[PDB]
């Protein structure tokens, strides 16, 4: 399957090099999405585990 | 009396001479233009010269690179004059931005880019203008920013790679982490394409225009936001009591740099 | 195209994100940009007829 | 719901269409994708 393996010589591992990008950033909508309404209040997210899996 | 009459007449001839020189300047003749300009009291007429250069570039941004080279040569001999041009140009850009005058934003920014290319102005100004334009990105604000980055981008890459990297990261967030239209999404893809080819169509200084020795230039550090005084009053004729002294003072300068 | 010609229920399960981020080493934002881009591309490619 | 919306830690869930903090990652790159990055990169980089 033709691995290309961009090498690294600098820190900050997501360097984003040898990589173009044709998606127009900061503005796109062409498909309908569920929940177009930020209306729901805090009801079910338990604050003991509202957090993601890791921050340590 | 005659003192007033002569000062006024000399003032009117000076304005015309400058105006002509600014209309004539191009790449092939810049050196003679400089020589002819230096014969004139461009200290007394520093406001006149600044105004002519600024109006010319605004009406003829096709020659921005040439006006930048001209300013660069003058600034190397008279830094205070280059500073006066820069102060007004910065204020012009801000006026345009404030008034949503896209054409003036396009031409004033283009001038800034080339004064940076010519080491007359510090690149901090470019970075700050790009940040401003890209904070609340509009079709027009992105169009100004991208045209601007094209012109000073190669220079930016050399003197401030991390700064230009921050700009590109910001553009990518706009390209993906924003709801943008086709026009914005195209102009940004163009900007990344230009960076990829190493700004091959946007060199820092065209052959024939790099005429000031590196160490002879004076690079002004002028941020975007400062409360600059444009000193437009310098454009208006006024009787000078020390006209005699001031005149003989200039010719002493002229004989120096020739 | 042959699926929408046969009007089968078009679903998709794309593969190899370990080839995407352990091999091309994208950041999270650009990876979300690429995945939303390919989802919008296959949406616009199915929405032809 | 966790697609195309931005999560931020105080005021627990208000899944806005904008970014309150100027560097705000979305809910898809804070709940599923970057934890997969953390487990994957720590198990292939820090094994001892």
């Amino acid at each position: 399957p033709n691995v290309v393996f961009i090498k690294t010589e600098d820190p900050d591992l997501p360097a984003f090099y040898f990589d173009p990008l044709i998606n127009p950033i900061s503005h796109r909508h062409s498909v309908k999405s569920q929940e177009p309404l930020p209306d729901d209040d805090e009801e079910f997210e338990l604050p003991e585990f509202v957090e993601p899996f890791l921050k340590d | 009396k005659n003192s007033l009459a002569y000062q006024r007449m000399s003032w009117e001839a000076l304005k015309k001479s400058i105006n002509g020189l600014i209309n004539k300047v191009n790449i092939s003749n810049i050196s003679i233009i400089i020589q002819e300009l230096l014969q004139e009291n461009i200290v007394r007429g520093r406001g006149l010269l600044s105004r002519s250069v600024l109006q010319a570039q605004s009406a003829s941004p096709i020659f921005t690179h040439v006006y930048a080279a001209l300013v660069a040569i003058i600034n190397s001999k008279f830094p205070q004059i280059g500073e006066l041009i820069l102060k007004r140009l910065i204020l012009n850009f801000r006026k345009g931005y404030r008034r949503n005058d896209k054409q003036l934003c396009l031409t004033a920014s283009k001038f800034v880019a080339h004064l940076i290319n010519q080491n007359v102005a510090h690149e901090v100004l470019c970075l700050e203008m790009l940040t401003l334009l890209l904070e609340r990105p509009t079709d027009d604000s992105v169009e100004v920013a991208i045209g601007f980055l094209k012109e000073c981008g190669l220079k930016l890459t050399q003197v401030s790679p991390r700064g230009i990297n921050a700009i590109f990261e910001r553009l990518r967030n706009i390209l993906h982490e924003s709801e943008i239209d086709k026009r914005v999404q195209y102009m940004i893809e163009v900007m990344f394409a230009v960076r990829k080819d190493g700004f091959k169509d946007h060199p820092i200084i065209l052959e024939g225009l790099d005429l000031v020795e590196e160490d002879d230039q004076f690079t002004h550090m002028l941020p975007l936001e400062d409360d600059y005084n444009p000193e437009d009053v310098l454009n208006v004729f006024k009787m000078d009591p020390n006209f005699m002294e001031n005149e003989e003072k200039y010719k002493a300068i002229k004989k120096e740099i020739l | 195209k042959h699926a929408v010609q046969e009007r089968l229920a078009v679903t998709v399960c794309i593969n190899k994100i370990d080839r995407l981020i352990l091999e091309l080493k994208l950041p999270p934002t650009d990876a979300y940009y690429k995945l939303r881009h390919i989802v919008d591309e296959v949406n616009g490619l199915i929405s032809m007829y | 719901r966790l697609w195309g919306d931005i999560y931020f830690n105080p005021k627990t869930r208000k899944f806005t269409k904008k970014a309150p903090t100027s560097s705000s990652q979305r809910s898809f790159v804070e709940f599923i994708l970057e934890p997969l990055y953390k487990i994957l990169a720590q198990v292939v980089g820090d094994v001892d």
